[PDB]
């Protein structure tokens, strides 16, 4: 089920990647047998980093970011959101 | 096809 984590930003940054399409909604698919628009997704995470201390894994798909729901989100859209806070990012993950 | 970024 879904979760929050808190991640505060290292001067290296949040220490991972969001991997996901470039366009604006698209064709449903479920992850963990719930539906879902497409979502973004996380595809590394630097060990030891700011992500990896606070519990986010390779795999997690991205819920919302800072408050905001992303589903079948652009990549823009949600980059852009990942940097809104000067240090500080929210996120809604589910774990696959 | 997907894309990434660093962040």
């Amino acid at each position: 089920s879904p979760r929050v984590v808190r991640i505060v930003k290292s001067e290296s940054g949040y220490g991972f990647n969001v991997r996901g399409q470039v366009s604006e909604g698209g064709q449903l698919r479920s992850i963990n047998g719930e539906l879902y628009a497409p979502l973004q997704h996380v595809s590394a995470v630097l060990p030891g980093g700011a992500a990896d201390r606070a519990g986010v894994r390779k795999g997690d798909r991205i819920l919302e970011v800072n408050g905001v729901n992303v589903e079948g989100a652009t990549h823009k859209q949600v980059v852009d959101l990942i940097r809104a806070g000067e240090k500080e990012l929210i996120l809604t993950v589910l774990s696959v | 096809d997907d894309i990434s970024t660093v962040v």
